[PDB]
């Protein structure tokens, strides 16, 4: 019945430039391919196209030069629209999450799409209008403060990124990536040694950490993508909770909250040159692959004997942070336009590797 | 052109190299001078892969000796094919690890693996295409463990996309000559299982075994045990080096053994092995070679197969045969024994043929098995692990070279995890 | 002139090319070192081997071959064998490790570091081509270079010649022997090319050649040799109109216009009736009756499928030898009175009929017994999907626990590229129940 992970796609809005060079095919081209349907379920790459008649007949057998019904029908527990805002996709994806870790489980909320999908714009935003996160770290805030009485209440950040299976600090450059190895601990506490922690105050210095993070993020331009990430970024924060005017004593609790990049999937093909890009690449292809024998060895009650997390340093990095009293949310951001029709396909699939849900 | 890069490490690792490099030799035809006297010209045709030339038509042989003790290569210099290696590549202390894992892989072994890597790096960039890299090397024992680890951890660093083998001897549950085995197995599995493409599980009692009731030797010693490692070792890079009608490459075995990632715990075995006075009564043919070689017994690693399933099993023939009949009998033993085999692979078996046989033999086989009753071995030493750790028997001659209990802790949940891993695949659905 | 070009990729095509380029040479009396002695002894000038062959200066034979491989050993045992001075120098190899049996490493990551040098020579061979009809192209569906740099080579052909023939002679794994782990991922990921790219595809399995050589020719333990001369044997007689007179001869655009009937449907059977030993020539009349009716047993068929089970689309019968037309129209005739062989009810006409005077050459040291009459049959059918169920089942069985599916994912490929194949396997089979159904 109840499954702590759950998948939310939304879908981008054609901007204007798109919208404009692609609508004159409708009235290259645009020909939408994604055609939500339902709150829980889209259809790819319909066949709405109006004049159609002429070689409908081929599917009935009198001509056999296309039978191949390219028509997909997905399902996920959440579908946001190109017209759904911000704030609607935040009520619905991560204040669940903040309840979860001010009551004192962790949480998880990765976010997955390729180029040009609208994945910045999801999670970070605009100053006009901030993403995601800046609403979570907000709210967080605003809790914190109204919770300010009966409660002490301290804040630890940490930002790091998976690169070519090593682990490397962001917040903190030139260390070495020897020192920086996952240490389980006693009491269930993935605990990443040698990693630097800081403390900020408010949502500013949160995003200040943030940018600084990703100005040290590994990136190399490919394909038509000036700026391609390369690895997959961690970002953590450790909310501490204990108690101010009633049993004062050593003991308290702490939980963790992940927001989690995952560079997209790529294919050796657009890189020519390959070389040093071509390994990442691969690396990269493989944590994916990992991240998925976990989450669906999460979903499906008779692969729980054992999941895969040392498959990866990603999924042993979150041993504890997916399982059935942590929840876990997937924003998984695809864009309309035809330009990228094999990616979001590839990326919907992915999204669908969560819940197999074979009923439509 | 597809060329090995070899380094011994550790009195056991260098015995084996030793003999290795005898049975290659002859093989090709190299005197111990290094000259070539062969009679067929096959040889020559791809002996690169093994050996550098050298100007006055001599064969050096691609070989790396490490050790933290000058004694073994002192016996090794001194031996029948000593003067073959090259005199550069004797990399060697002067105080041993005195079976000591920290001291291989921390104290001691830190100081030499600069010039070991340094005679790799000159080694490898003299190679025209590196198929990958081959260590011997033994688990339980000091230098070996420690350093052919670090070693396998900084060239897989160097070199991430190649090839990394490996011909480890586990620690017998029985044949003991070594207290400290289970720490040293435990420390070095943790390693192998994140480093390494392909670990071949060797054990000295499955030896012995074979030894006294396959070959009836009556004394065997380590010469004998050597001898089988190294038939193996050839036979497992046989299609580099000769012709053949199905090629089968180091790589072309790692892709079609190794479901997951972390799966690369192989059973090796040799087919033709017959005492001398029994030789007369057995016609060699292809169903005896299958028959000895899925046989519980003839195994190297002293895992009953029966205990599991086969995850994947390769057979690397060699010799003039048929196609039809090698077909015909890797299905049967699938479909005879369905129960030793996983449901969700329809074809369990790689197949390769290489139409040389070994020099004296009409023909020959090579089993690489793939199955989960490997976990039974790491379970044993789990088990001594455990019964060193909760006391801490001899932990303080490890925390004294800088190392911690955390160390021990993640090894053991590493082993655990591995254990559990391959649990979860001898049963299935 | 008619000129076809070969091409041969990995093991498997690299030996099957072996065993016919001994054929051709053999039929046309070229010798191993590519000089023609009935030139000389009496003149020549009057003589058909431009479909195959390259006529130099010195009187000099070159065939028309792209021999290609990611390793060494298979070019390298051709380049110090019997016909080492037959072909020329440029037999295409990696100087590098081969693809280790997975379509991503043929395709994406090795197999653009040699690309280059073999569209250049084909370039180079087609410019010396008149009449170019096509391109012969023999791999394996289950290995490595065969599967992915087949596909990345057909890619590039059909973006470059587009309007020329391209035909398959592909090694389809059989249902139960196979000589690899990772087979049903490489022959579903080379589902794309052979049913957009190519133009006609011959597949044949090695079970079914193996029982051919066990009950007819009576060899207890064949080896690979044995399968490539039968495949010779069937591609000589596919290629012989073009090169020797006839009573009807058969081009090979005549052949796909009469066996393809939809785009799609392009996957033919193939089987050569007289396959017997010496000893059993004897014996037996081995008229025209007889083979065409072998032609149509089930147990002679070299893909491990029924005929019975499915319906005759369309079927090609290639006669060598000493044969009339009315002894073909009475054994067709024979064969249409049969209510066991089904045919669709949309194809009355049914058969393709082409008759050669040159009767099979025999290799020396062959199994193949001499014969006065031949024939090879090409026969369109539904039964094969069958076949390709089976190998589906087995994809599945991988694919449920994503097993091996790192190696592939670690090389360039992305996960998606595997389900899409599936799902175009199955919309190919399904076009094959489609076109079974009887009119309304
Ligand atoms: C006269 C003769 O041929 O007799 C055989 C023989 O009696 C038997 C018993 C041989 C013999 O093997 C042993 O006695 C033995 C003892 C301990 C460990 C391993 C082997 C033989 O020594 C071994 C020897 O093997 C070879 O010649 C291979 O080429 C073999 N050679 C070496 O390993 C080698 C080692 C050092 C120096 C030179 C060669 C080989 C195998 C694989 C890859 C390369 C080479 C053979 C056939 C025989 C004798 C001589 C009795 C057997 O071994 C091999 C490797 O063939 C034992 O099982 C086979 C079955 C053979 O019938
Ligand atoms: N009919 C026939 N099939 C062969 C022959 N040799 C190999 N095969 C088939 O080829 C398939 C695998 O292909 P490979 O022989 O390994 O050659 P490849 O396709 O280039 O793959 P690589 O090993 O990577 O080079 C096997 O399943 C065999 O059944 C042959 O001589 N005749
Ligand atoms: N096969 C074989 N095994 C050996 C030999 N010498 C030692 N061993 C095994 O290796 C283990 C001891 O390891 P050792 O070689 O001393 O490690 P090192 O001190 O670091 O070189 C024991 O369990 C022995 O069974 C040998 O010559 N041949
Ligand atoms: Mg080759």
């Amino acid at each position: 019945k109840q499954s702590s992970i759950s998948v939310a796609v939304r879908v981008r809005p054609f901007t204007e430039a798109e919208s404009n060079r692609l609508v004159k095919i409708d009235n290259g081209g645009l020909r939408k391919i994604i055609n939500v349907v339902d709150d829980r379920m889209l259809i790819f790459d319909p066949p709405e196209t109006n004049p159609l008649t002429k070689m409908q007949r081929n599917a009935f057998p009198n001509s056999f030069k296309g039978s191949r019904i390219r028509e997909h029908r997905f399902v996920f527990d959440r579908l946001f629209d190109e017209d759904c805002t911000q704030d609607q996709v935040y009520r619905n994806t991560t204040q669940p999450l903040l309840d979860s870790v001010l009551d004192g489980y962790n949480a998880t909320v990765f976010a997955y799409g390729a180029t040009g999908c609208g994945k910045t714009h999801t999670i970070s935003g605009t100053p006009e209008d901030p993403g995601v996160i800046f609403l979570t770290m907000k709210e967080l805030y605003n809790r914190i403060e109204e919770l300010k009485d009966t409660k002490i209440i301290d804040i630890s950040l940490s930002y790091l990124e998976i690169y070519n299976e090593t682990i490397r600090d962001l917040l903190n450059p030139m260390t070495q990536c020897k020192n920086l190895v996952i240490r389980e601990d006693a009491n269930n506490k993935i605990s990443v040694s040698n990693l630097s922690r800081h403390r900020p105050n408010s949502v500013e210095e949160v995003m200040q950490l943030i940018l600084e993070g990703n100005k040290n993020r590994t990136c190399s331009p490919t394909e038509a993508n000036a700026t391609s990430s390369r690895s997959h970024a961690v970002l953590q924060i450790n909310v501490i909770q204990k108690d101010r005017t009633g049993d004062i004593t050593e003991e308290h609790t702490f939980a963790t909250l992940s927001i989690i990049d995952l560079a997209g999937s790529e294919r050796a093909a657009a890189t020519k040159n390959r070389g040093a890009r071509l390994n990442e690449g691969a690396n990269i292809n493989k944590s994916l692959l990992a991240l998925g024998n976990c989450i669906n060895a999460l979903c499906d009650p008779r692969r729980r004997n054992h999941v895969p997390y040392r498959d990866s340093k990603l999924t042993r990095l979150l041993k504890f942070s997916l399982g059935g009293n942590c929840k876990t949310v997937m924003i998984v951001c695809v864009s309309p336009s035809s330009q990228h029709y094999d990616e979001t396909l590839n990326t919907l699939k992915y999204a669908d590797r969560a819940k197999e849900i074979k009923t439509k | 052109m597809r060329e090995i890069v070899h380094i011994q490490a550790g009195q056991c690792g260098n015995q084996i190299g030793a003999k290795f490099w005898e049975v290659i030799s002859d093989e090709h035809g190299i005197d111990p001078t290094g000259s070539y006297h062969g009679d067929s010209d096959l040889q020559l045709e791809r002996i690169n892969v093994y050996y550098n030339e050298a100007t006055g038509n001599k064969y050096v042989p691609r070989a790396i000796l490490v050790d933290l003790e000058p004694g073994t290569m002192d016996s090794v210099r001194s031996g029948p094919f000593g003067q073959i290696f090259r005199p550069d590549n004797f990399v060697f202390g002067q105080s041993g690890a005195g079976n000591n894992w920290a001291k291989g892989h921390y104290t001691e072994g830190a100081e030499l693996v600069d010039s070991v890597l340094d005679v790799v790096r000159k080694e490898s960039e003299s190679c025209d295409c590196l198929q990958g890299f081959q260590l011997t090397h033994s688990l339980g024992g000091g230098t070996g463990s420690g350093m052919g680890t670090l070693l396998i951890s900084k060239i897989r660093e160097e070199y991430p996309d190649r090839i990394m083998n490996t011909f480890s001897v586990m620690p017998s549950p029985k044949v003991s000559d070594t207290v400290v085995e289970p720490y040293n197995a435990t420390l070095s599995v943790h390693q192998l299982v994140e480093n390494t493409d392909e670990t071949y599980c060797i054990d000295n009692e499955a030896l012995y075994d074979i030894c006294f009731r396959t070959l009836k030797l009556t004394t065997p010693t380590y010469g004998d045990l050597n001898h089988l490692v190294s038939a193996t070792m050839s036979g497992v890079t046989t299609c580099l080096r000769f012709p053949g009608q199905l090629n089968a490459d180091l790589r072309k075995l790692a892709v079609n053994m190794v479901p997951f990632p972390r799966l690369h715990f192989f059973m090796p075995g040799f087919a033709p092995l017959t005492s001398r006075g029994s030789q007369q009564y057995r016609a060699l043919t292809v169903p005896e070679l299958t028959q000895q070689m899925f046989d519980s017994k003839n195994m190297m690693a002293a895992c009953d197969p029966r205990h599991g399933r086969y995850l994947t099993v390769a057979a690397i023939f060699r010799g003039r045969m048929s196609m039809k009949e090698v077909d015909e009998q890797m299905l049967n033993v699938q479909n005879k024994n369905s129960s030793y085999f996983v449901e969700w692979i329809p074809n369990n078996v790689k197949t390769a043929v290489c139409d040389i046989p070994p020099r004296g033999l009409k023909m020959s086989a090579t089993f690489i098995g793939n199955s989960t009753a490997i976990q039974e071995l790491f379970k044993r030493i789990s088990e001594q692990f455990t019964a060193m750790f909760r006391r801490k028997a001899f932990l303080h001659w490890y925390t004294g070279e800088g190392m911690d209990e955390m160390e021990f802790t993640e090894a053991e949940s590493n082993m655990n995890d591995l254990v559990s891993e391959y649990q979860q695949y001898q049963d299935a659905t | 002139m008619r000129e076809c070009i070969s091409i041969h990729v990995g093991q498997a095509g690299v030996q099957i090319g072996n065993a016919c380029w001994e054929l051709y040479c053999l039929e046309h009396g070229i010798q191993p070192d590519g000089q023609m002695p009935s030139d000389k002894t009496i003149g020549g000038g009057d003589d058909s081997f431009n479909t195959f062959f390259s006529e130099t200066g010195a009187g000099k034979h070159v065939p028309r071959a792209v021999f290609v491989d990611l390793e060494p050993t298979v070019i390298d045992e051709v380049r110090t064998g019997t016909y080492r001075q037959l072909f020329h120098p440029e037999q295409l190899i990696t100087g590098k490790e081969d693809a280790a049996n997975n379509y991503a490493r043929g395709h994406y990551t090795i197999g653009k570091e040699i690309i280059d040098l073999v569209l250049d020579r084909i370039r180079k061979l087609a410019d010396q081509c008149t009449g170019l009809q096509g391109f012969l192209v023999f791999h394996s569906f289950g290995g490595g270079t065969g599967s992915g740099f087949t596909s990345l080579l057909m890619e590039r052909l059909s973006v470059d010649y587009g309007k020329k023939s391209k035909l398959e002679f592909s090694i389809y794994p059989a249902p139960q022997v196979s000589t690899a782990v990772v087979e049903p991922y490489n022959s579903i990921l080379t589902t794309h090319t052979t049913l957009e790219h190519s133009d006609c595809a011959f597949m044949v399995d090695n079970e079914a050649i193996y029982d051919i050589c066990r009950r007819n020719l009576d060899i207890e333990r064949p080896t690979y040799t044995n399968l490539n001369r039968l495949i010779s044997q069937i591609v000589s007689s596919i290629t012989a109109s073009l090169r020797f007179d006839g009573a009807l001869n058969v081009d090979l655009t005549e052949f796909q216009t009469n066996l393809v009937p939809y785009p799609r449907i392009h996957f033919p059977l193939a089987t050569y009736a007289p396959v017997i030993s010496a000893e059993k020539a004897y014996h037996e009349q081995l008229s025209v009756a007889e083979i065409t009716n072998a032609c149509f047993e089930p147990a002679n068929q070299m893909v491990k499928c029924d005929p019975r089970h499915g319906k005759y689309m369309a079927c090609c019968l290639l006669y060598r030898g000493d044969v009339v037309p009315k002894d073909v129209n009475a054994a067709i005739a024979t064969i249409k009175t049969k209510r066991s062989i089904q045919f669709v009810d949309w194809c009355p006409t049914g058969f393709k009929v082409g008759i050669n005077y040159q009767p099979p050459t025999v290799v020396p040291g062959g199994d193949l017994a001499k014969v006065q009459r031949a024939v090879c049959m090409l026969s369109n059918t539904t039964a094969i999907a069958e076949a390709w169920a089976r190998l589906d089942h087995k994809f599945d069985l991988m694919y449920a626990k994503r097993a091996f599916v790192h190696w592939y994912v670690g090389e360039g490929m992305e996960e998606g590229e595997f389900s899409e194949a599936r799902e175009d396997m199955a919309a190919l089979e399904k076009d094959y129940e489609e076109v079974g159904v009887d009119s309304v």
